[PDB]
Parts: C-alpha cells; sequence; structure tokens
C-alpha cells in the first residue's frame, strides 16, 4: 500500500564548474511536460535522446523554494499525523546537494515545523539528531556532546522486522524553535565531510538528519520522523587522481553505490531477499523501502555531456525507485 | 615477499595450526636450523621471503603461538622445530579462551593486544606488505572461538587493506562434545564471518569420516587430519608464491570468487582428493583430480555437490598440465550438470598450474565453491541452539560472558538471513 | 636499419614476446649473450637487425625491446634465462604488484607508477634509435595486466607519438572458454577504448589456434611455447618482408593503408599460410595454388570463422622463398576463378601481394617444417565481427548480471563506460556488416 514512493529529478542549471568545464547541457527539462531528455548521442551522437517522465520534473530555472513548497510542506503534515517520512537526494553537487542544502534548507525547516505544529496548537516536542555514514561507520554530528561517533549499534526493534533501534543517539527535545537553530549550528559543523579537488565541497559522508514530533492533543498522542539525507558521492578515483587514501575512500562508497544499484534491481525485482544489512544505510533505510515510511527521492542531474555515467546511473535509478511500491501509512497514533 | 602472518590458536588449532605451520615448514626443507637445508633456490627464496632470516640464515616462521593454557604451546615447543621459532616470536596468553568464546573473547583481549601488536608490529615491518594473514584455530571449540572473536576484529581492523583468511573447523553437526560448545562457536563464527573476509572451514565430522573411512585406519588422527588440512593449505600457498605456468593472484581470484565482492566466502575443497588407499596407492591421471574433486567425496566438508552450488569452482593444478588436458577438464564441468556450471557465467571455474609440481605427486588441485548443503546444515544447528535457548541453559555463564541475548538473537538472525541466500546458491545454477 | 622495439604486457605479453626475440637472435644467428659469435649482423646492422638490437658497445647488440609487467613473476624468468645477459636491465623491467586481473584496477593502480618509467625507458630507446616503423604491442585480453595496462599504454602512446604506428597483437579469449569470469569484463572494456586509439587491433582465436595448430599438430596439446613459436614465426616473416626487401617488398604500413580501406576497420584480419604443423609442413611442398588454397581453408585460418561467410574486400599475400609471379599468377587465377573466395565489389582487384626472396622465417626450434614460401593474407569479414560478438554476449550477461560491479567500482569504473564498449561493439558491429557488405 502506501503512496508510491515519490521520485523528483532536478536538472541544475549549469554548474559554473561546468562553465569551467564548458560543459554542455545535453539535459532538456519541460517542466510542463515533466519530460527531462538526455542526449546519448546513442552510438550516435547526441542528437539520439532518452526521454524520461517524472512525477515532478524541475529545470535548473526551478526556484529552490518552490521545491521545497512542493516537497516538503506536503511532508510537514505527514509528520504531525505521524508518518514516519524521509527525503532523500541524489545526484551531482554541482546539480546542488549542495546548492540545496546551502540554501533553507535545514535552517528553514526546523522554523517552519514549530510554526505549523504551534499553529497547530498541538501540545508538542521536538528532538533532532545529525549522523554522518562514513566508510560504513556512524559518527554523531549532532551532539558534539556526543561523540564524533555517536555510540553507534543498531538492532531491530521486534516491532517492525525492518523496524529497527539506533542505541545510544540522543535527539533533544526542545518546544522552541530557537533551541534548535542552536543546536542546528552546532550539529552542521559536525556534519561537514571532506572537500575534493573537483568539488570545493564534497560529501564524504552520507548525512542523515532527523526530527522527531512528539504531539500530544485532547487524549490522542501522536509520533512523527522525519529524516532528512544528503547522499555521500564519489568521483572516479582514477580521474580524481586523489590520494590512495582518497581514492580508495571514494572507491569504497563508489562500490558501494553499486551495491545501492544492487539493493535497488532487487527491489524492482520483488526478489526474496533484499540486500538492506549489507550497508548500515539500507538497513536503517530499510523499513523505510517501500515501506511504511512515506518516502520521496530527489535525484539531481547535470546536463553536462561529460559525465555520461552519472547521467545515465540517475536514469537507471529512476526507473528502478518506482517499481518499489512505497506503504507510506500516516503513522497516526492516538 | 608479502609474507602473510600464521596464526595458531583455539586447543584445536593449537594442534591445527601448529601442524600446517610445521608441516609447511617440512614443505620449506629448511633444516632445523632454521637454514636452509633444500638445495632449491627456488624454494629458498619463496620461503626465504616467507620467514625472516635469522643470523645463520634461520627461517623465523610467521606463526604466533597461542594456548588455551600455557602447556598447550609447551608441547607445541617440546614438538619439533621448537627450535625455527624463535620463542620470542609467539607469546600466548595462558588463560586462552577456556573454550568460551564470549568468556575467551573477554578474558583473551587485553592478553591479545599485547601479543598481537608486538608480533604484528614484527610483522608490519617484516614485509612491506602482507598479502594478509591466516588464522588457525577451532571455532567449534570454545577457544578458537573466543580468541578469534576479540582477534578478528580488531586485527581485521589494523588493516582494512589488508585481505585476511580465517581457518577454523567447524563443530560436527553430526556430534559435539556439548552442545555449549558449538554455541561458543556459533556467536564466534557469526560475528566472525562478517568480520573476516573470508573464511575457509570444513565441517569436523565429514573430514574425520572421510580421512577415516579413506583411511581405513582406525580413526583419523587428529594430527593426521590436521596434516592434510595444513596440506590443503599448503598447496595454495605454495602454489601462488611459487611460480607457475600459470599463476594467478591471490586478489584476482579473491575477487573473481565472488561474483562481486558481497559474497562474504567460499568453502574450501581440496585435491586431488582420494581414500587413504585410493590416493596412496593410486596415481591421478589428468582427468583423474578432477573426477574426484567433481564428486561429493572430494569436498573436505560433507555436502551433495548437488545439493550444494557452485557459485565458483576453482581448482589449482600443480606443475605443468597439457593445454589439451587442461580443455578435457574444463570441458567436463560444464557438460557434466547444467545445474553445476553456474549459468550466468561460463568459465566458472578457472585454474592455475603451478609451475612446480608439488613434492610428491606431480599433479595437485584445489577445490573451489561452497555447499549448500552444508552451509544449511549449519544454520540449522544454530536453531539447535535456538532448541537449546529455550532450555536457556547457561545463560548466566553467558551472562558472565557479558554478551547479550540480542546479539545471540541476532547472531543467529544475520545467519537465518544469509543461509536462505545459500539455498539460494543451490538454487542458481 | 630501422629498428623497432616490442612491448610485452602481462605475462602473455612477456612469453609471446620472448618468442619473438630469441628467435629473432636465432635467425641472426647473434649469440643470446647478445653478441653474436657470428658476424656482426646483416649488412652490419641491418633494417632487421637494427630493429631486433642495435649493435653498439661497440660489438654488443641488444635488442629493442621493453619487457613490462605488473607481476614479477614472469619477468624474472627473463632476468634468470640466458637471453637475459643479453638484455641489459635497462631493456627488462619487472613490477612490483600484479594486474590481478582487474583491467581497471591493473591499468589504474599499477600503470600510474609504471608509465613513468617505461616511458622514460622506451623514450631514451627511442631517442637512441633511428626509430621505428612501427612498434609491436604484446599482451593479453585476459590478463588484467594487458587489459589495464594497455589502455594506460594505448592513449599515452597516442598522444605522445602519434605518427609513429601502433600494432597490437592481442589474445582473444576463445569462444570456447574464458579462463576468468573478469576476462569478458576485462576484454572488453579494455578493449573498445583503446582500440579506437590503436591504428588496428589483433586479437587470437585461442580455441580456434589452439585447435587447429594442435591438430596440425595431429599432437594432443601443443606446448604454450609452441603455440607462441607459431606466433613468432609468422611474426618474423612478416618483419623479414620489410626488412629486407623480397621479390615483392611493400612498405607493410603503407600496404597496409592500402589494405585497410577504413581507419574505420583498423585491421583486416590477417592469416599466415600454408597453415603449416610441423606435420603438415612435413605433408607437402607448398605451392603458391597449395598455400593460397590452404590458406583459405579455414583449417588454416588460426580463427576459426567461415570465410565464406565474410566477404573478401581484398587480401594480402606475403611470399617467402622463392617464389615467382607466373606461379603467383596461376594461384592468382586459381583464386580468381574460384568462386568461393568472395569478392568485395568494392575491389576489383586481389593486389597487392608481395614477396620474400628469402624463405621463411622459422622459430627457433621450430615445431613445424619449413615452407618455402610463407604467405599472409588480410580478409575483412563480418564474421570476423561476429567472433567479437560471440565473446560479447557472454560480456553481456556478465552485464546483465551486474555481478562485480563493486570491483570496478572500486576503480570508478562505470556500467556506462561498459555498455558504451558494448554499444561500441553493436556499432562496431553495425560498421563491420556495413563494410562487409559489398
Ligand atoms: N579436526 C580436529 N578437531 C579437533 C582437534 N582438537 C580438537 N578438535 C575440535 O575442536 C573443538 C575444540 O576446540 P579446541 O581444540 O581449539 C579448544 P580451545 O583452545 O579453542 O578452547 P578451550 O575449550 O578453552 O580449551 C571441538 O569441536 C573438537 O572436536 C584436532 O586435533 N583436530
Ligand atoms: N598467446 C598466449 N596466450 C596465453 C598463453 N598462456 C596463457 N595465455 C592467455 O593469456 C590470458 C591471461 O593473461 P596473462 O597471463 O597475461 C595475465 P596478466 O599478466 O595480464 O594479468 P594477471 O595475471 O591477471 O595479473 C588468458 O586468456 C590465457 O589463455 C600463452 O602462452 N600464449
Ligand atoms: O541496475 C542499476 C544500474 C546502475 C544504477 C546506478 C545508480 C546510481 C549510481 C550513481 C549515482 C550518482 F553518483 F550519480 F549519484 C546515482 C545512482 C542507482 C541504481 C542503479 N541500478
Ligand atoms: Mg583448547
Amino acid at each position: 500500500k502506501g503512496k508510491n514512493i515519490q521520485v523528483v529529478v532536478r536538472c541544475r542549471p549549469f554548474n559554473l564548474a561546468e562553465r569551467k568545464a564548458s560543459a554542455h547541457s545535453i539535459v532538456e527539462c519541460d517542466p510542463v511536460r515533466k519530460e527531462v531528455s538526455v542526449r546519448t548521442g546513442g552510438l550516435a551522437d547526441k542528437s539520439s535522446r532518452k526521454t524520461y517522465t517524472f512525477d515532478m520534473v524541475f529545470g535548473a530555472s526551478t526556484k529552490q523554494i518552490d521545491v521545497y513548497r512542493s516537497v516538503v510542506c506536503p511532508i510537514l503534515d505527514e509528520v504531525i499525523m505521524g508518518y514516519n517520512c524521509t527525503i532523500f537526494a541524489y545526484g551531482q553537487t554541482g546539480t546542488g546537494k549542495t546548492f540545496t542544502m546551502e540554501g533553507g534548507i535545514i535552517p528553514r525547516t526546523l522554523h517552519q515545523i514549530f510554526e505549523k505544529l504551534t499553529d497547530n496548537g498541538t501540545e508538542f516536542s521536538v528532538k533532532v539528531s545529525l549522523l554522518e555514514i562514513y566508510n560504513e561507520e556512524l559518527f554523531d554530528l549532532l551532539n558534539p556532546s556526543s561523540d564524533v561517533s555517536e555510540r553507534l549499534q543498531m538492532f531491530d526493534d521486534p516491532r517492525n522486522k525492518r523496524g529497527v533501534i539506533i542505541k545510544g543517539l540522543e535527539e533533544i527535545t526542545v518546544h522552541n524553535k530557537d533551541e534548535v537553530y542552536q543546536i542546528l549550528e552546532k550539529g552542521a559543523a559536525k556534519r561537514t565531510t571532506a572537500a575534493t579537488l573537483m568539488n570545493a565541497y564534497s560529501s564524504r559522508s552520507h548525512s542523515v538528519f532527523s526530527v522527531t514530533i512528539h504531539m500530544k492533543e485532547t487524549e490522542l498522542v501522536k509520533i512523527g520522523k522525519l529524516n532528512l539525507v544528503d547522499l555521500a558521492g564519489s568521483e572516479n578515483i582514477g580521474r580524481s587522481g586523489a590520494v590512495d587514501k582518497r581514492a580508495r575512500e571514494a572507491g569504497n562508497i563508489n562500490q558501494s553505490l553499486l551495491t545501492l544499484g544492487r539493493v535497488i534491481t532487487a527491489l524492482v525485482e520483488r526478489t526474496p531477499h533484499v540486500p538492506y544489512r549489507e550497508s548500515k544505510l539500507t538497513r536503517i533505510l530499510q523499513d523505510s523501502l517501500g515501506g511504511r515510511t512515506r518516502t520521496s527521492i530527489i535525484a539531481t542531474i547535470s546536463p553536462a555531456s561529460l559525465n555520461l555515467e552519472e547521467t545515465l546511473s540517475t536514469l537507471e535509478y529512476a526507473h528502478r525507485a518506482k517499481n518499489i511500491l512505497n506503504k507510506p501509512e500516516v503513522n497516526q497514533k492516538l | 615477499m608479502r609474507e602473510i602472518v600464521h596464526i595458531q590458536a583455539g586447543q584445536c588449532g593449537n594442534q591445527i595450526g601448529a601442524k600446517f605451520w610445521e608441516v609447511i615448514s617440512d614443505e620449506h626443507g629448511i633444516d632445523p636450523t632454521g637454514s636452509y637445508h633444500g638445495d632449491s633456490d627456488l624454494q629458498l627464496e619463496r620461503i626465504n621471503v616467507y620467514y625472516n632470516e635469522a643470523a645463520g640464515n634461520k627461517y623465523v616462521p610467521r606463526a604466533i603461538l597461542v594456548d588455551l593454557e600455557p602447556g598447550t604451546m609447551d608441547s607445541v615447543r617440546s614438538g619439533p622445530f621448537g627450535q625455527i621459532f624463535r620463542p620470542d616470536n609467539f607469546v600466548f596468553g595462558q588463560s586462552g579462551a577456556g573454550n568460551n568464546w564470549a568468556k575467551g573473547h573477554y578474558t583473551e583481549g587485553a592478553e591479545l593486544v599485547d601479543s598481537v601488536l608486538d608480533v604484528v608490529r614484527k610483522e608490519s615491518e617484516s614485509c612491506d606488505c602482507l598479502q594478509g594473514f591466516q588464522l588457525t584455530h577451532s571455532l567449534g571449540g570454545g577457544t578458537g572461538s573466543g580468541m578469534g572473536t576479540l582477534l578478528i576484529s580488531k586485527i581485521r581492523e589494523e588493516y582494512p587493506d589488508r585481505i585476511m583468511n580465517t581457518f577454523s573447523v567447524v563443530p560436527s553437526p553430526k556430534v559435539s562434545d556439548t552442545v555449549v560448545e558449538p554455541y561458543n562457536a556459533t556467536l564466534s563464527v557469526h560475528q566472525l564471518v562478517e568480520n573476516t573476509d573470508e573464511t575457509y572451514c570444513i565441517d569436523n565430522e565429514a573430514l574425520y569420516d572421510i580421512c577415516f573411512r579413506t583411511l581405513k585406519l582406525t580413526t583419523p588422527t587428529y594430527g593426521d587430519l590436521n596434516h592434510l588440512v595444513s596440506a590443503t593449505m599448503s598447496g595454495v600457498t605454495t602454489c601462488l608464491r611459487f611460480p607457475g605456468q600459470l599463476n594467478a593472484d591471490l586478489r584476482k581470484l579473491a575477487v573473481n570468487m565472488v561474483p562481486f565482492p558481497r559474497l562474504h566466502f567460499f568453502m574450501p575443497g581440496f585435491a586431488p582428493l582420494t581414500s587413504r588407499g585410493s590416493q596412496q596407492y593410486r596415481a591421478l591421471t589428468v582427468p583423474e583430480l578432477t573426477q574426484q574433486m567433481f564428486d561429493a567425496k572430494n569436498m573436505m566438508a560433507a555436502c551433495d555437490p548437488r545439493h550444494g552450488r557452485y557459485l565458483t569452482v576453482a581448482a589449482v593444478f600443480r606443475g605443468r598440465m597439457s593445454m589439451k588436458e587442461v580443455d578435457e577438464q574444463m570441458l567436463n564441468v560444464q557438460n557434466k550438470n547444467s545445474s553445476y556450471f553456474v549459468e550466468w557465467i561460463p568459465n566458472n571455474v578457472k585454474t592455475a598450474v603451478c609451475d612446480i609440481p608439488p613434492r610428491g605427486l606431480k599433479m595437485s588441485a584445489t577445490f573451489i565453491g561452497n555447499s549448500t548443503a552444508i552451509q544449511e546444515l549449519f544454520k540449522r544447528i544454530s536453531e539447535q541452539f535456538t532448541a537449546m535457548f529455550r532450555r536457556k541453559a547457561f545463560l548466566h555463564w553467558y551472562t558472565g560472558e557479558g554478551m547479550d541475548e540480542m546479539e545471540f538473537t541476532e547472531a543467529e538472525s544475520n545467519m537465518n538471513d544469509l543461509v536462505s541466500e545459500y539455498q539460494q546458491y543451490q538454487d542458481a545454477t | 636499419m630501422r629498428e623497432c622495439i616490442s612491448i610485452h604486457v602481462g605475462q602473455a605479453g612477456v612469453q609471446i614476446g620472448n618468442a619473438c626475440w630469441e628467435l629473432y637472435c636465432l635467425e641472426h644467428g647473434i649469440q643470446p649473450d647478445g653478441q653474436m659469435p657470428s658476424d656482426k649482423t646483416i649488412g652490419g646492422g641491418d633494417d632487421s637487425f637494427n630493429t631486433f638490437f642495435s649493435e653498439t658497445g661497440a660489438g654488443k647488440h641488444v635488442p629493442r625491446a621493453v619487457f613490462v609487467d605488473l607481476e614479477p613473476t614472469v619477468i624474472d624468468e627473463v632476468r634468470t634465462g640466458t637471453y637475459r645477459q643479453l638484455f641489459h636491465p635497462e631493456q627488462l623491467i619487472t613490477g612490483k604488484e600484479d594486474a590481478a586481473n582487474n583491467y581497471a584496477r591493473g591499468h589504474y593502480t599499477i600503470g600510474k607508477e609504471i608509465i613513468d618509467l617505461v616511458l622514460d625507458r622506451i623514450r631514451k630507446l627511442a631517442d637512441q634509435c633511428t626509430g621505428l616503423q612501427g612498434f609491436l604491442v604484446f599482451h593479453s585480453f585476459g590478463g588484467g595486466t594487458g587489459s589495464g595496462f594497455t589502455s594506460l599504454l594505448m592513449e599515452r602512446l597516442s598522444v605522445d607519438y602519434g605518427k609513429k604506428s601502433k600494432l597490437e597483437f592481442s589474445i582473444y579469449p576463445a569462444p570456447q572458454v574464458s579462463t576468468a569470469v573478469v576476462e569478458p569484463y576485462n576484454s572488453i572494456l579494455t578493449t573498445h577504448t583503446t582500440l579506437e586509439h590503436s591504428d588496428c587491433a589483433f586479437m587470437v582465436d585461442n580455441e580456434a589456434i589452439y585447435d587447429i595448430c594442435r591438430r596440425n599438430l595431429d599432437i594432443e596439446r601443443p606446448t604454450y611455447t609452441n603455440l607462441n613459436r607459431l606466433i613468432s614465426q609468422i611474426v618474423s616473416s612478416i618483419t623479414a618482408s620489410l626488412r629486407f626487401d623480397g621479390a615483392l617488398n611493400v612498405d607493410l604500413t603503407e600496404f597496409q593503408t592500402n589494405l585497410v580501406p577504413y581507419p574505420r576497420i583498423h585491421f583486416p584480419l590477417a592469416t599466415y599460410a600454408p597453415v603449416i604443423s610441423a606435420e603438415k609442413a612435413y605433408h607437402e611442398q607448398l605451392s603458391v595454388a597449395e598455400i593460397t588454397n590452404a590458406c583459405f581453408e579455414p583449417a588454416n585460418q588460426m580463427v576459426k570463422c567461415d570465410p565464406r561467410h565474410g566477404k573478401y574486400m581484398a587480401c594480402c599475400l606475403l611470399y617467402r622463398g622463392d617464389v615467382v609471379p607466373k606461379d603467383v599468377n596461376a594461384a592468382i587465377a586459381t583464386i580468381k576463378t574460384k568462386r568461393s573466395i568472395q569478392f568485395v565489389d568494392w575491389c576489383p582487384t586481389g593486389f597487392k601481394v608481395g614477396i620474400n626472396y628469402q624463405p621463411p622465417t622459422v622459430v627457433p626450434g621450430g615445431d613445424l617444417a619449413k615452407v618455402q614460401r610463407a604467405v599472409c593474407m588480410l580478409s575483412n569479414t563480418t564474421a570476423i565481427a561476429e567472433a567479437w560478438a560471440r565473446l560479447d554476449h557472454k560480456f553481456d550477461l556478465m552485464y546483465a548480471k551486474r555481478a562485480f560491479v563493486h570491483w570496478y567500482v572500486g576503480e570508478g569504473m562505470e556500467e556506462g563506460e561498459f555498455s558504451e564498449a558494448r554499444e561500441d561493439m553493436a556499432a562496431l558491429e553495425k560498421d563491420y556488416e556495413e563494410v562487409g557488405v559489398d
């Protein structure tokens, strides 16, 4: 059941780096269409095109706020219902993982969350967490109080097999927006991963930011949870010419991105075994995968012809995401 | 170079690893002085890389002595070629696991670090890079498991770069001395499996049965079987280290073996596989080795080869083979069973020929593949553990061990998840 | 005269080249020491001589060759060998870390370190030497080393030299079997990109050649060395023509340019005839017709192909031993009259072929008996493309499996590149078909 997992594609305005690249926008975004078309060339020159039709499609032009509004606001209501929701950002840094996170998205969100809840008037508490997944290890950003790595182990809580429990991380509740920001600023610093040669900044680690909201009204008690996941991406080591350690780390993740290719081919498969446990990320994710959790994916792509692989890889993943059946259920609790 | 540290631990491995190292040393043919008795340069260099040269050109074996109890090492040292190892090289905790995976695990570790660090430092210094490390112990028995659990994580942890294979005897599903005994193993192994890139295990029972049956001896001797096992290992080391007309690097083979790295481990196979009388009396024809390998009997572990599926099978021939022989062997495999061959990838098997035929028989081969049945069987054992869990015997001791129940549950759980895949292996051809 | 250097990649590359070189030494009669007790090389440094080695020291001949290997193993053998004494250590290099048969991994990891030395080493020789008409490349498709190495090599060499011709003698996995799962991944991935850079690429029918040679041998199995032996000898014949004028000597490359109407067709398939086993050599004295006819038969064809299926846009003939063009003509009439070989409409003319004065070159300890004449032919067929496809499919299956993505992923190689290989293969096949059609 659940609504199908929602997938939107965003094509970045040609990155300045792209411009230095003199990358050319093969990519065409027809937002009316919600079509995105890529000059593959096929074998042929990229007269040849590959065209996809998307749940939502944003050209470079698409303004950030708009995106959010269209994607976040509906999620926020689900959180207030008790939904568990997750939004994952994929694709190129140029495409604006960084463009998206630098600005909101996060700072904007906590303000709105309190505003909607308090207008709701529900008695509520808000707790946040921020961790980074680096080389298959967990590190607490959110609480500098907590360690650089939050004490991280995960077990099954029997209620949901997919449902898991991450012992030791603490979200600290604050009724006010303000307290959250103070954490927010703190968290960010911890969050930051390694910069890259190619990009000023890169996400070495996948970042998972989670906001849990406890709501009580006269008595019905609901709990809403939102996970904002920012992909960590690798570049070809060979291209990078990065130090071996750097290459290695990139390779690990990159390889992991194949393993993420693989599990998602399984979800499409509806194959008996879904390799959630092969990554900490997909295990944590695990209950969300077409799961009860209401999930949305924002795939960012570069018009640049230069990176064939990422364009092709984002196109394959968009197909593979739809296939898995997302059963968001409002996790409304009384 | 690229020496690998050899580890013997667990009492089993206290024998077994020791046997392996010693036999390998025998393979060295280096005199007990540690100088190289063997005329052969080729062996000498390869061994020599393996064994740091003491003055007097002694060969310093790459091994650590771990004692369940200190006597065990003593027996080892009192055992032959004590001299070759410098006593400095090894140290062992007196305590040992105590045949408790957890209990040993917790207790051992403190000792473990001290011992490991010194040796590891030396070893790290010793070669520019080690291919990896080999562990010998019995998981099924409490210490192999207990030590292994603690050791493996850190040891692996130290170099993610290094690729390590572990050896442990798996408890015979047929019988256990105690129910608890495999219990210690199970947690260890379960934790171990993810931890260690490669595990090589043979069920004790099958090995004993096969060894015994083949032997037609009253029983297989522990040592002898260990010797057999060590022999199995030795060929791999020898062949790879040694030049070969076709030699495959460990990396390529290893990566190759798993269709992708996800597949955690493959189960060992030995060739030639023959009965004691049969093999000893009989000489292998070129096809001969393959056939033995092919049959169920070949697998050290007991499995029905149909029941199992082979992700891949690899054999290392030792010595030269005729190309035609290459053809014949390869051809047979595909022909023999569709399912046996992996449908997906042709040329499932890859073989390398050792440049030099092994000491003794000219041709040697190894078996690679997994036994579906065997893995499944093992999981069943965990189920037995589960049943035991209903008993909830020795929960307290476990408590003393300090391991949580959840680890137990999960340990089974992960295994359960994996095991189904195991069947899947068979399901796929 | 001109000197050539050969490059060996992978164990296979070295071994094969090794066969080549020693043959050269023997054929010259230059002692393996490198300074022949025999008199100095023919015509002093003959063109053949110079390519094979140079006389310096003076009074020493040192071969022009570079041996590269990721894995120390094969190269160390060289060091062992007597030939090693001939080869000054500069020429021979070994690599610590083997490819481990990852094209990408071996290529990236190994290549970076290796290249600088090799390029320098080659460079110095290149500078010193007058130059090569071209150089030969050896490597293994299957071998990771060849795969990774070649890819790195191809771009760099191409970029730097530009004009200098490149030829690659590569081992094409026999459709019968692949040693490794990796090999299909390696081969396809490596091959396609590199090939485009390369003027032409050569692949071997391990199965076809091995079967054919072995069967010709009527021997249970040829030695690998023996198998190499065939390769070397043919090559030597090739060298001989250019090096020393035959009845007709042609610029091999220049002729080759004629031979391949298209850069699109990197290389015509080449054959050597008569197909001579030791026994085959024994059995008959080849005649112009006989050799040609023998050559035509697929048995001759090292590659397993239906020559009928492919068209012959054109073929080349090499001649060895005494020959008279009249005989050639007689062969010509025979061939021309014979329907069986199909000529593409495009090329009305068989021409051209060349003849060598000297009897065919042989690899030392040559298994096969000498043949009066040696010939080589180039043909372009769709079928040859098909063989590539044949391998491709398995690779495709592998890609369908998407197995072992991770290893490449560690490399950072992409599925897309592979897909590109496949697509490129498809396009290439299409091209081959298009050209193939008369
Ligand atoms: N194949 C062999 N199996 C053995 C041998 N000795 C013991 N075993 C098996 O190994 C298991 C016992 O493990 P160990 O010998 O290593 C005892 P360990 O030092 O690890 O721990 P403790 O129980 O604290 O002594 C059990 O399943 C035995 O059947 C041997 O020489 N060969
Ligand atoms: N032309 C020849 N090919 C050979 C010979 N022996 C093996 N081969 C083929 O070579 C291929 C293996 O390649 P290599 O041995 O060169 C391996 P390489 O060094 O490139 O990489 P790795 O060994 O994986 O590190 C495989 O297809 C074999 O069938 C030979 O004597 N001649
Ligand atoms: O079977 C397949 C084909 C490849 C694939 C690639 C991805 C991916 C790889 C890389 C990126 C990124 F780096 F561009 F972000 C994004 C998605 C996800 C799923 C799949 N499934
Ligand atoms: Mg013991």
